[PDB]
């Protein structure tokens, strides 16, 4: 029947905004899946390179965004809203330095982007951005952040999290990959996260996707100190890091 | 029930309808094609309107149109809500030459294109619009690029790519070819071939290359190069 | 536009409340000397860092919030509420007070509903903190109005909940006192019982600013 | 539908709601004495967890010589209130003198008629008791609707159960009341409309204005009133 | 869930991809009275076919002036098309203003199209619903014509809803117009598609078919209530 | 069936929201112009049925200005909105221009306000003058659709007197000819006598070039005529 | 802007059979002396009408950019050899950029000339943004305009602006004849410049001579 | 506010029919003064002076005493009282029954015409002085027409009232007996109660209200006339 969920700023009988819900379900409907996590002083992004659904080129498709040269994040959904919510987040962080000095922070560029966002939601000016990303980035703490967000208001903030249409199927693996480093030997650091971290993140992708995971379909950045600068890693050594499963 | 009416509907399934039905839309008018090649990036334009008018000039419905002189921009779709994006499109030209003094980019151009198609979904009042947009270029050091704009952003490079009315039959003629390093001369007589294919031996088909080693800008269609149309092999 | 009803009262208004009685249980209880407030914290894994996700932020050095609601509605208010504590602490240098911090933000959620094309708030606020004419611990409803309350519970089946408070709290507490009965009054009270460090806990903490109990301090309490 | 449509009978949809939506508020009583307005109020007990001892929201303050009593939407209330304030304060500021009353619910029931006009927004779910003493001509007490349609009173009940504690001021009311047989007066009649014998003295407030040449304008607490329910122990000035 | 619900908007489209509110538009040109013009190497004539409400009324004028070199015949609604030419005329008197040369006539209907589409997008205001028909001469005689949706076409003969079908046959068949230089043999061109497209039984033109030429000496020179009777409007 | 909105279109080329108002100038009360080789004279009806009206307040045939006169019909409280527009912009084109507004200037201008896109003005009426070029006589309705008209009638009987003029108009009438024509078509359709108080006639002659009112004691030497 | 603080020398225009001849030096000073001496002032502003300058060098650009921007927008819509922006237009619309700063008080302070062929009867039908034989043009082809800082606006067959009106202008005025020939022109400039090399305080070598022709927009750089 | 299927309007006659539901006002023209009147109902013991709920002035000569909703003739006479006193700002004479009577109608044609405002439900009746020394009583309905008027009344059941009112209306008549012939308007409100009718007798230039003591002295004949 004509139910209540027509317009966005309309609550239900129970009290949920279908347009919200419904939002999110964009997302999981696009198949196309995001991990990332944060270890020490490092945290990276695993994208997946997959049109959302011949002559393509590959390299142009992707789903991480530079917002600054020191804040990356990474987007999915709908290939027109997240392109979208990049350029209302590349304006943001840039005029945070402009009237604010300081580069601006991981945490407060997501908790920027929530407020636009809950401003879309309690008004019927627009549509809801059928968007999600997880922001990541050091800060001058020296320590890394990472921060997800959904298409309502979220500044949650996770070590290790995912995004994308299997967030149903991935804690209880995510959760394990975590569990195989932290009471596991954990030894020093001697400054080798990405064989330690994103070799242990990209394990974490092929347990989620069944297939073989080719190099040319993925692509990663780090953010990791003594580096800073959300490096997208070249295909020599992404190919290099796939063969050390065995 | 009915949730496909305004724009700022989600459909309870999760995707966004009413912008679904402007693909219907596109794939109901003519078609404009492209391609990659090792000598510059010829396009194409059928326009299969002619059983109902066959008054029009010969050379007059054109649907080629240039920001500059090295970028070329072609429509499928509504060709009146395509003028409003032309006109946000060289208008972005110009603003990025008074602001930096230089041609605009491609991929800054694109990525700004695209920024306005999609605005207008956005919005509960205006409606959106119902053209997909080709832009492509060809650099001097290096290749050509296609990019392709369709309605609810989604920017994507190319190599070659038709949309219209025989989006999924035009594709499967140009996998077959490698026209990545052949020529310009010669791929325009094979693209004459291929309208033959899928009606009628009439030149409704303007189109124009970017570039021949013809000062690397865009030209016209160049009616004495496009006469000898191999009409029978 | 959210119109009336035949029956004379807000239908939109009505379907508000529903939400903020099916969030986790928010509970502040006041004292002679000091409030303390608490929320039952719902991890959903060990993923979330507690330092990040909160539901007690502060608005001063002496005032307390709490949320009841929807969460990406957890920041917008927030805004407003701080940015009205430095609008009074411009024009007059001492501190903003509660009657007048809680009458601004009631006004602020009031012109959320008759505004058309606009939502409700889908939160319950709880205000609470030192000031000079005593403590005070406020909710603010999302219909707009705000009650004086002396302790109570916002979250999920609250009917009951307020039930452990009518016939276990006397009007002398101690707030450390005060904090086993507001223990009592989340682990005793339902679902939850695995209560380890899952629990924010602000308080007045008599007359000095406000602290935010870490996970250890709570354990000294937990224990009982 | 919307505010602005009519109907066919020629009344209104959001504001004949709105003056329903009144009738399931707690009572205020009003009442002109010799001496000076009084006022009355039923504290709705949602529990026994609130303060009870310094606040109450059915009486509130305009002025140091203009007070209302309020009856319905709580939240809306306090928007009026806050718009009250600013008109009786905008007369001083602009005509250095107290403003009268009657000046001031014209001032305030036109931005009650300016919603149930135009702008497609709902009207004002309040009504509410109005008093105060002037110069021009002594000791008044207003009553605005949710239609603005204002009028003067000597003793009004609005809220829940009027038709009842109104007819209770048709016959025990005097022309002639001293301020203390005034509240006495007024104690009945805001204790027998939720149809019991005493109140609680956890329950209803009353406020009095009595102009002594500057307008004291005392509130009650607690315990002040104690004294007040204990003398309609013995003088019961009954239903009737 | 069909029929219905895709009908009364200018926003939303059918699910089979047709903007059906200003498809109604194109439609709606064709309640009104025909008109045809004649492009000849060097001249350019419009021919326009009034209609008399009643036999105290008068005719309402169809073909207007733009300027010296550029008139427009409108074919639809009135009340449109009055706009549109007072959109039409502050704007080409503006760059003889602002400038001094003529206005360029491709990039006059690309404004007035773009009027079009200005009012397609917006959900208050709606479609033009009015066929323009632009006829002008600037270095060689172009005839313009648009929709409700922006369009052009760079036209050699039209027609205009009445009995447009039977005109257009006529047009069809009629190619020699580009060598008829003789601009008495044009109108007597132009005059016979009315004849041999007009109603049945119907008056043929009784001086309430409005005529109009341009060309290299010529302005818009409304031909005259004389000149058409004479031998124009009797040889046939 | 579509009357939501007040825009929209119709699947077989037609308005909806102006057609409304397309029947409702045909509820007021009647009226007629001629105009004539040497002027303009109109005519129309006064329901003035409660004798208590001061007759004078209520007028049908108003002043767009000194040589402009037009009649009205339909909903009279909305027909002094575009008289009073027009009472504007002819005085303001008195202002720029020193000569007086052409009629074919005013009908125009007359029309765009009835093109609000409100609602649209549900008033037809009848301005007639004799600004330049002897004189014109005008019909505009609420579509926008502006007729110049030799004769025509607006009102709840307009439909009688429109075959009344076709089978009475002339083209060499002078005033006094057409003065007892303007009144034998509104002899035929009327509920009551052309008495000296129902007609209100009034003319624009072209030598002065200015209308004048008709008079009570003029039009009783008129419509004792008989015709 | 206020105050010529970065001026430029004088340029001359001067027309005859083959085609347009204009020339000017490379100094731009600085008020008081020559801070940059390798300056261009020819401006090309389409494949058929050049325009030079005077004055400020600073509030040029303000008037470059918003004239070669107007050219790529007709380039953009040359549906016909006929629709390229005459040299009439470009002046007439200059003449109205000074005439709206007049309005104001600032009026950008240049004496702008702009010079083309105003004919489309020699094919160039072809635009080469990004980079044989002459003809004869009938001397009414050929558009040379002036434009003042004050808004004046006019043509004729020989301009001068500047410093050089009171210098070049007079040995210019009877010297100059009909369709002169290329080295006639050359020889006239080379022999005026030099009285404007020993007078005007501000004026250099460097005379970036540019001719527009039939066939394009040439450069030429002597030095006396 | 659009318009009907046949012509009409569904938000004007609604709001002229919710006029019909409320108290009754009649007046009534003179030689040189207009008496009027208004039958209204209060609550016995309480509401003292019913804050003077009918007959509103708008300047030293011009009374008002509206019909309908109580609550919106504030925002009319606040947006007329207003208007009454800018003329005499900018024109420098008292403002003529004429204008304001043009300028209510205004108003509420004002509010009818645009979009997203509610109709003023009020129709009201304005008796004045115009420039010269001339009383003429005008009525505006919320419609937006206005017409002068020698007697009229509007409210509950004002056809009744205005029939009887056409019959025995004098031509000139005596203060007394101005008033009788509107205290004979009691054909509203039973009992003819003297705490319900209100007259003011508007002469000379001057507002004046009538005491009840002469109202009893009236309203007492009327009894002894029935038989």
């Amino acid at each position: 029947q004509s139910m209540y969920d027509r317009h966005l700023t309309i609550f239900s009988p129970d009290g949920n905004l279908y347009q919200i819900e419904y939002a999110i379900k964009a997302v999981k409907n696009t198949n196309i899946t995001s991990v990332g996590v944060k270890g020490e002083n490092c945290a990276v992004i695993i994208s997946q390179k997959k049109m959302a659904t011949k002559l393509l080129d590959y390299n142009n498709i992707t789903n991480i965004y530079n917002i600054t040269d020191e804040i990356g994040c990474s987007m999915v959904g709908m290939p027109g809203d997240c392109l979208s919510m990049v350029y209302k987040a590349r304006s943001e962080a840039s005029e945070f330095l402009y009237s604010n000095g300081y580069n601006v922070n991981a945490e407060t560029l997501c908790r920027n982007i929530c407020d636009k966002i809950q401003v879309y939601t309690q008004h019927a000016y627009m549509r809801l951005h059928a968007c999600s990303g997880m922001i990541i980035g050091i800060d001058e703490n020296n320590k890394p952040e990472l921060f997800k967000f959904d298409p309502s208001g979220f500044c949650a903030g996770y070590r290790a999290c995912v995004i994308g249409n299997k967030e149903q199927e991935s804690i209880s693996v995510l959760e394990r990959l975590l569990e195989k480093r932290k009471k596991k030997i954990q030894q020093e650091t001697i400054d080798e996260d990405i064989r330690n971290t994103t070799i242990l993140a990209i394990e974490a992708l092929q347990t989620i996707l069944a297939f073989d995971l080719k190099a040319s379909e993925i692509e990663v950045a780090i953010v990791s100190t003594k580096n800073r600068n959300f490096t997208q890693i070249s295909e020599k050594e992404i190919d290099n890091y796939l063969t050390y499963i065995a | 029930a009915g949730y496909d009416l305004s724009v700022s509907t989600f459909s309870p399934d999760g995707r966004l309808y009413q912008v679904e039905y402007i693909y219907k839309s596109i794939n109901n008018n003519n078609t404009a094609l492209c391609l990659e090649c090792k000598d510059g990036i010829i396009c194409c334009c059928i326009n299969s309107n002619m059983d109902k008018n066959k008054m029009i000039k010969k050379n007059s419905y054109n649907r080629i149109y240039h920001v500059n002189n090295n970028i070329i921009i072609t429509y499928s779709g509504f060709d009146g809500d395509a003028r409003n994006i032309i006109d946000r499109a060289r208008s972005e030209a110009n603003t990025y030459y008074y602001n930096f003094h230089t041609n605009i980019p491609l991929h800054i151009l694109v990525n700004r294109i695209s920024l306005y198609i999609h605005a207008y979904t956005l919005y509960w009042h205006m409606r959106p619009f119902a053209a997909s947009i080709i832009i492509s270029s060809f650099n001097e050091k290096d290749k050509g690029d296609i990019y392709c704009i369709e309605p609810n952003g989604a920017c994507y490079k190319y190599s070659g790519i038709v949309i219209g009315k025989n989006k999924e039959m035009f594709k499967t003629e140009i996998e077959k070819k490698d026209y990545k390093d052949i020529n310009v001369r010669d791929a325009i007589e094979d693209i004459y071939k291929f309208i033959l294919t899928s009606n009628n031996l009439q030149n409704l088909v303007n189109f124009s290359w970017i570039c021949k080693e013809s000062s690397y800008e865009f030209q016209n269609i160049h009616e004495e190069i496009l006469t000898p149309a191999l009409n029978k092999a | 536009l959210t119109t009336f009803s035949p029956t004379g009262k807000l239908v939109q208004i009505e379907y508000a409340l529903n939400r903020v009685s099916s969030s986790s249980p928010a509970l502040g209880i006041r004292a002679k000397n000091g409030v303390i407030i608490a929320t039952e914290k719902k991890s959903p894994n060990e993923l979330i860092e507690e330092n990040s996700i909160f539901k007690i932020q502060q608005i001063s050095e002496h005032i307390g919030i709490v949320y009841a609601g929807m969460p990406g509605d957890f920041r917008v208010l927030l805004k407003r509420a701080r940015k009205e504590a430095i609008r009074y602490s411009l024009q007059y240098g001492s501190e903003i007070l509660v009657k007048e911090l809680v009458k601004i933000i009631a006004s602020i959620v009031q012109e959320f509903t008759q505004t058309g094309g606009v939502r409700p708030f889908g939160l319950s606020l709880l205000i609470c903190g030192v000031d000079v004419y005593g403590y005070h611990l406020y909710q603010i409803d999302p219909s707009g109005c705000y009650f004086n309350w002396m302790a109570t519970c916002v979250g999920k089946d609250y009917q009951n909940n307020m039930s452990f408070l009518e016939k276990r709290y006397n009007k002398d507490i101690e707030i450390e006192d005060a904090i086993h009965t507001a223990i009592l009054t989340l682990k005793e009270s339902y679902e939850g019982v695995l209560n380890e460090k899952n629990i924010e806990i602000g308080v007045a903490y008599d007359n000095k600013p406000f602290k935010i109990l870490t996970q250890n301090e709570i354990k000294d309490y937990l224990i009982e | 539908s919307r505010t602005t449509t009519f109907s066919p009978e020629g009344r209104l949809y959001q504001v004949e709601y709105a003056l329903e939506a009144i009738n399931n508020a707690s009572i205020t009583i009003g009442l002109i004495t010799k001496d000076g307005v009084i006022l009355g109020a039923d504290k709705v007990f949602i529990s026994k967890l609130i303060d009870k001892a310094n606040n109450y929201e059915k009486i509130y303050k305009i002025d140091k010589h203009i007070f209302c009593g309020v009856a319905g939407l709580n939240a809306d209330a306090n928007i009026l209130i806050n718009q009250s304030r600013l008109y009786a304060q905008r007369y001083l500021y602009n005509y250095n003198e107290v403003q009268p009353v009657s000046q001031l619910v014209v001032q305030i029931c036109d931005i009650k008629q300016s919603y149930t006009q135009y702008g497609g927004l709902r009207p004002y779910g309040v009504s509410f008791l109005i008093g105060g003493y002037d110069t021009k001509d002594g000791y008044q007490l207003y009553h605005t609707d949710p239609s603005g349609n204002y009028s003067g009173w000597f003793a009004t009940a609005i809220g829940t159960n009027n038709l009842t504690a109104s007819s209770v001021l048709k016959q025990e009311w005097k022309n002639d009341m001293t301020l203390e047989e005034g509240l006495l007066l007024a104690l009945k009649t805001l204790a027998k409309s939720t149809d019991t014998e005493i109140p609680k003295s956890e329950k209803i407030e009353l406020a009095y204005l009595t102009n002594k040449d500057g307008e004291v304008y005392q509130k009650y607490l607690t315990e002040k009133e104690i004294e007040e329910l204990i003398k309609l122990y013995t003088q019961k000035y009954i239903k009737e | 869930m069909y029929r219905n619900l895709y009908d009364t908007d200018n926003i939303i489209y059918s699910p089979e991809g047709r903007l059906y509110q200003v498809e109604y538009a194109s439609e709606a040109i064709k309640q009104g009275t025909c008109a045809v013009a004649i492009k000849s190497k060097d001249y350019v004539v419009v021919s326009g076919l009034k209609k008399c409400i009643s036999k105290l009324s008068f005719p309402q004028e169809k073909i207007f002036k733009i300027d010296d070199y550029i008139g427009i015949s409108m074919s639809g609604i009135t009340s449109d098309a009055k706009v549109l030419t007072k959109f039409m005329q502050n704007e080409c008197l503006s760059h003889k203003f602002l400038y001094n040369e003529n206005i360029n006539i491709e990039s006059l209907v690309r404004s007035v199209a773009d009027k079009y589409q200005k009012n397609t997008q917006k959900s208050s205001k709606r479609a033009f619903g009015v066929g323009l028909m632009i006829a002008a001469y600037h270095n060689e005689p172009c005839i313009f014509e648009t929709r409700p949706n922006g369009s052009y076409f760079e036209y050699d003969a039209l027609s205009f809803g009445a009995r447009s079908h039977a005109s257009k046959t006529y047009l069809e068949k009629n190619l020699h117009l580009f060598e008829e230089c003789s601009l008495e043999e044009l109108i007597l061109h132009c005059l016979k598609a009315l004849k041999c497209s007009l109603s049945s039984e119907s008056e043929l033109t009784i001086s309430n078919t409005a005529l109009a030429v341009v060309g290299k000496n010529h302005p818009w020179q409304e031909i005259s209530s004389l000149q058409l009777e004479e031998y124009l409007s009797k040889v046939k | 069936e579509y009357d939501r909105g007040v825009n929209t279109f119709s699947p077989e080329g037609r308005l909806f929201q102006v057609e409304y108002a397309l029947g409702a100038i045909k509820l007021g009360s009647t009226a007629v112009g001629i105009c004539v080789n040497d002027g303009v004279i109109l005519a129309s009806e006064r329901r003035i049925s409660s004798t208590l009206i001061e007759k004078d307040s209520v007028e049908k045939l108003l002043s767009i200005d000194d040589h402009i006169g037009c009649a009205m019909s339909g909903l009279m409280a909305d027909a002094r909105t575009l008289i009073d527009y027009a009472r504007v912009e002819c005085n303001h084109y008195k202002f720029i221009y020193n000569e007086n507004i052409n009629i074919k200037s005013c009908v125009e201008l007359i029309s765009e306000l009835a093109l609000d896109f409100s609602r649209p003005f549900g008033v037809a009426l009848l301005i007639g003058g004799v600004d330049k070029n002897g004189p014109c006589l005008w019909y505009t309705e609420p579509s926008g659709t502006n007729t110049r008209f030799s004769a025509a009638s607006i009102g709840s009987a307009q439909e009688g007197a429109e075959l009344l003029l076709q089978e009475n108009y002339k083209k060499d009438m002078t005033f006094e000819q057409a003065e007892i024509l303007a009144l034998t078509v509104l002899r035929q359709v009327m509920e009551d006598k052309l008495s000296t108080s129902n007609v209100e006639i009034c003319a624009i002659k072209k030598s002065d070039q200015t209308f004048y009112k008709y008079n009570t004691d003029d039009i009783s030497r008129i419509i004792d005529v008989l015709p | 802007t206020l105050g010529p603080v970065v001026t430029g020398t004088s340029v001359i225009a001067i027309k005859y059979k083959h085609g347009i001849m204009i020339a000017a030096d490379r100094k731009a000073s600085y008020g008081s002396y020559a801070k940059f001496q390798n300056v261009e002032r020819i401006f090309k502003i389409n494949n058929k009408t050049v325009m030079g300058f005077s004055g400020e060098l600073a509030d040029a650009q303000y008037l470059h950019e918003l004239l070669t921007r107007k050219n790529i927008n007709n380039l953009s819509e040359k549906k016909r050899k006929e629709d390229m922006y005459t040299p009439q237009h470009y002046h007439s619309y200059v003449s109205r950029v000074f005439y709206v700063r007049k309005n104001r008080i600032d009026p950008l302070f240049n004496n702008i000339i702009i010079a083309g062929i105003n004919s489309q009867k020699y094919d160039n039908n072809d635009d080469n943004v990004l980079l044989e034989e002459y003809k004869e043009i009938h001397k009414d082809d050929l558009y040379i305009g002036f434009v003042d800082m004050h808004g004046t606006n006019f043509c004729d067959d020989y301009i001068t602006t500047g410093y050089a009106r009171y210098f070049a202008l007079t040995l210019l005025r009877d010297h100059y004849k009909d369709n002169m020939t290329e080295e006639e022109a050359r020889i006239l400039i080379n022999e005026c410049l030099r009285i404007l090399y020993f007078r005007d305080a501000t004026s250099s070598n460097f005379i970036q001579i540019v001719k527009v022709t039939s066939k394009g927009v040439e450069y030429e750089e002597p030095y006396i | 506010t659009v318009f009907s299927p046949d012509g009409h309007l569904l938000q004007v006659e609604h709001a002229l029919e919710a006029v019909k539901k409320g108290g009754c006002a009649v007046a009534i023209k003179s030689s040189n003064f207009a008496v009027l009147a208004v039958e209204k109902k209060n609550i016995p013991k309480l509401q003292n002076p019913k804050t003077t709920e009918k007959l509103i002035k708008l300047d030293e000569h011009n009374c008002l005493a509206f019909a309908g909703l109580n609550a919106d003739a504030r925002v009319l006479v606040n947006k007329t009282r207003l208007e009454c006193q800018r003329y005499y700002l900018n024109m420098d004479e008292p403002a003529p029954v004429d204008y304001i009577a043009k300028y209510v109608a205004k108003v509420q044609q004002k509010f009818t015409h645009r979009g997203g405002v509610r109709p003023f439900g009020i129709a009201t009746l304005i008796a004045g002085f115009k420039n010269n020394k001339e009383i003429c009583i005008y009525q505006t309905e919320p419609s937006g027409i206005y017409a002068a008027w020698k007697a009229q009344a509007i409210g509950k059941n004002a056809k009744i009232v205005q029939e009887f009112l056409e019959k025995n209306y004098q031509e000139n008549m005596e203060q007394k007996d101005c008033i009788f012939l509107a205290l004979k308007a009691i054909f509203e409100v039973v009992e003819l109660s003297s705490k319900n009718v209100e007259v003011a007798l508007l002469t000379e230039k001057d507002l004046t209200f009538i005491e009840e003591q002469e109202i009893n002295s009236m309203v007492e004949l009327i009894d002894q006339e029935r038989t």
